[PDB]
Parts: structure tokens; sequence; C-alpha cells
């Protein structure tokens, strides 16, 4: 098969700069009855279906706008973003169907902004989940950036471990920020044997650790 | 307009078989070849082939040939991708996508069918508000919905039957040490009109069966 | 190859 190999794995430019990114074939993808290359750029936005961008090597899909321009012969392919706006970011592909079908590894196209400090919540377990006999406390940092930030959960200001779980979002297409939720799960029975539940947070837009935090039952 | 509407995720036993749809609308689905690619992860592309939906004929990838089988309802104006001896790592969506012709793109893509192969039974989640209240930021409000202990991926969430997508963080599942995910999704509202506007998460987990939708109401 | 192979069966 023709394999792709695409460079860089990642990038990230502030909105506005140039971006060109690589895709190489190990061997040549023009087809002689058509003499095109049999080569297509997509992009795919985070939890989106890859979208057509350029095929032919050069030639802009309807729709596309001009500040995306593919070029290179033989081997040697090029996707480049004359101006990248805040909604571009995505994995860029490659693709060769001149022989049996093969896509590059891919290019992730991230951007960067100013620091935002995150907005800080903190919700106690529901109700409903009590009566469970599980209880979930949630804290949520809302839209900062960097994507480095640091949750410790302190119940009664002693620092819990190996409790909590967490997750990032993909960057956001239009502020170009991150949010991040983290998960402590107790036992109800431990629940209720502290008062205060607190979440503290480092970020690079704060000058201290931030904490917010609730009293159980109140 | 052109849409590429595909079946729903699934969960399949190792060994076994299944069988996804992809329903072309908004174009005669015999103008165009129908091609399959899987994405195992987020920067992975693999193809298996591609159906000609006016012949019924199809291409296959030699890394596919004896796996995959592709078909076409001319009628119903859907392709099927059946795939068989179904192993762990077939795991990934699968996406359609139409072809004009040998020298053109991928132009549209389906929505994709997220395919997980494992031996680990279904289960349903559970959904918990999560409420707002003082723990509050300048006029705003966030609120969210807990969905705990499911399996396997996906669930989507939308709020208010997608009217409220602005300002909805739907956060990356965790994997949980008991083998299930959870996972929340979030929305900050201006605090002014909580008595007023009703919030409600939509949580779909289809390979569950399970359709919730829970009010999210302060304190 | 297979490339032929595309060839002849988009015709």
């Amino acid at each position: 098969n023709i394999m792709m190999t695409q460079s860089p794995s990642s990038l990230a430019v502030s909105a506005g700069e140039k971006v060109t990114m690589s895709c190489k074939s190990s061997q040549s993808v023009l087809h002689s009855s058509d003499q095109k290359n049999y080569l297509a750029w997509y992009q795919q936005k985070p939890g989106q279906s890859p979208k057509l961008l350029i095929y032919w090597a050069s030639t802009r899909e309807s729709g596309v706008p001009d500040r995306f321009t593919g070029s290179g012969s033989g081997t040697d392919f090029t996707l480049t973003i004359s101006s990248v706006q805040a909604e571009d970011l995505a994995v860029y592909f490659c693709h060769q169907y001149l022989s049996s079908y093969t896509f590059g590894g891919g290019t992730k196209l991230e951007i960067k902004r100013t620091v935002a400090a995150p907005s800080v919540f903190i919700f106690p377990p529901s109700d409903e989940q009590l009566k469970s006999g599980t209880a979930s406390v949630v804290c949520l940092l809302n839209n900062f950036y960097p994507r480095e930030a640091k949750v410790q959960w302190k119940v009664d200001n002693a620092l819990q471990s190996g409790n909590s779980q967490e997750s990032v979002t993909e960057q956001d297409s239009k502020d170009s920020t991150y949010s991040l939720s983290s998960t402590l799960t107790l036992s109800k029975a431990d629940y209720e044997k502290h008062k205060v539940y607190a979440c503290e947070v480092t970020h690079q837009g704060l000058s201290s650790p931030v904490t917010k935090s609730f009293n159980r039952g109140e | 307009e052109v849409q590429l509407q595909q079946s729903g995720p699934v969960l399949v036993k190792p060994g076994a078989s299944v069988r996804m749809s992809c329903k072309a609308s908004g174009y005669t689905i015999t103008d165009y070849y129908l091609n399959w690619v899987k994405q195992s992860h987020g920067k992975s592309l693999e193809w298996l082939g591609v159906l000609n939906p006016y012949s019924g004929g199809s291409l296959y990838s030699q890394t596919f040939k004896g796996k995959a089988t592709l078909t076409v309802d001319r009628s119903s104006s859907t392709a099927y991708l059946e795939l068989n001896s179904l192993t762990s790592e077939d795991s990934a969506v699968y996406y359609c996508a139409r072809q004009l012709g040998r020298g053109n793109g991928l132009d549209y893509w389906g929505q994709g069918t997220s395919v997980t192969v494992s031996s680990v039974s279904t289960k349903g989640p559970s959904v918990f508000p999560l409420a707002p209240s003082s723990k509050t930021s300048g006029g705003t409000a966030a609120l969210g919905c807990l969905v705990k202990d499911y399996f396997p991926e996906p669930v989507t969430v939308s709020w208010n039957s997608g009217a409220l997508t602005s300002g909805v963080h739907t956060f990356p599942a965790v994997l949980q040490s008991s083998g299930l995910y959870s996972l929340s999704s979030v929305v900050t509202v201006p605090s002014s009109s909580l008595g007023t506007q009703t919030y409600i998460c939509n949580v779909n987990h289809k390979p569950s069966n399970t359709k919730v939708d829970k009010r999210v109401e302060p304190k | 190859d297979f490339k032929e192979e595309l060839d002849q069966w988009f015709k």
C-alpha cells in the first residue's frame, strides 16, 4: 500500500497566523489517465465527521474558505491556512486514493490565546444519588487557558487521593478555552462523616489557588 | 440538503456479527459511490471498501476481504456494512462517505456508527442533577447533569431538546475502576432567570435504550 | 495492482 506520513503531529498558532502542514506519500499518487494527483485533504473538528477541503492536491472543494490552499506534486504535499481562525481547530488528514485508500496520521491544529483563569463551581451530591448510597461531588472549571490546570480535593482540609477522576474538554471553537470536570466519589457513609468539601484549583491565571467549597447539609 | 444518516451505537460480543446502516437523503443514492471508513481513534482513518449503490457491486480493501460485506437497499436509499468474526480490535467508529467518481474526494460523511466489541454487559447510566446554587459567578449560574455508571460509550447529552447549546460543556467520559463510564454535562445560564427558564438535560445511551429528560432546578 | 483494479471497477 501507499503509506501517508503527516508532519507535524500537532501545532498551535494564534488567530490570524499562517500555518503550513506536510503530507508525504511513500510513492507517487499521480493518476496517469487524468494526470491528477489523487490526493485529498480533510478537516475533522472535535466530535464531528471529516469534511472535504481539497482534492486533486490543489482543487478547493465548494464552500471551503479561500484561506485553505493545497499544493505539491509527486510525493510532497502541503496544506496551507493563510490566516488561522479560532474555528479552524481540527485534525487535518491527507488521503491518497490512487491505490487502496490510505490516510495520513493527521495534524492536530490548536489555537493559542491569552491567559484566562477558570471560573470554579462545586456541586454537592444530589439527594437522589445520596438515597442510593453513593456521594459524587463535582468540581467544574469553566473556560480557562492554557489547558494545564490542577484540581486538589480537600475534605475538612484533608487532601484526598485515589478517589477522584477528571477530564478536559476539547478546545472551544469560539473563545479557544478549555473546561474541566472533576468528580470526587465517596460512599454515603463516608460522605456524612465530614463537613467541608472543597475543590482547590491552581492555574496560570490564578496567582494563588482558588478554593470553592460547601458545608455538607447546608 | 445532503445527509447520510447512520444507525446508532452498538455493543457486540467478540466472535459475533454486526450490521449497520447508512441512509442517504437529499440526493439520489445511486448517483454517488459510498465508501466505508473506520476511525479507531481521533488520529486514525482506515478504508474498508466502496459500494456502487446503482449496481450493488463492491470493491474491498485487501485488509477487510472476508471480514466486511457491503450491501444496499435502493428502494429505501440505505446502504449497509456487515462485519463478521468481531474482535476487540474491531471496536471503532465506522463512517459511510459518498464519492462521485474515481478521481473525487469523499465529499460528504455520515455521523458514524460507534461499535464496541466486548464481553462486558450493557449498563444504563443513572442521571443526577448538578443543581445551581451559591457555590454562582457574577450574574451567572452553572448547572448540569451527572451521567454515572454506563457501558459502553457513547452517551449523548442535549439541553432543552437542542435549543440550548451556548455555554454547554459535555465532558469526555472517564473510565471508572469498575470498567463503567461516567460523564458530566454542564451549562452556564443567567442567574436572573433561574425562576422562569426550565433546564432539562436529555441523556441518550442507545446501547441501553436509556432516554432520560432530567429537569435541573436550583437548590 | 489495486490502482488498476480501482480504474476498471469505477469505469
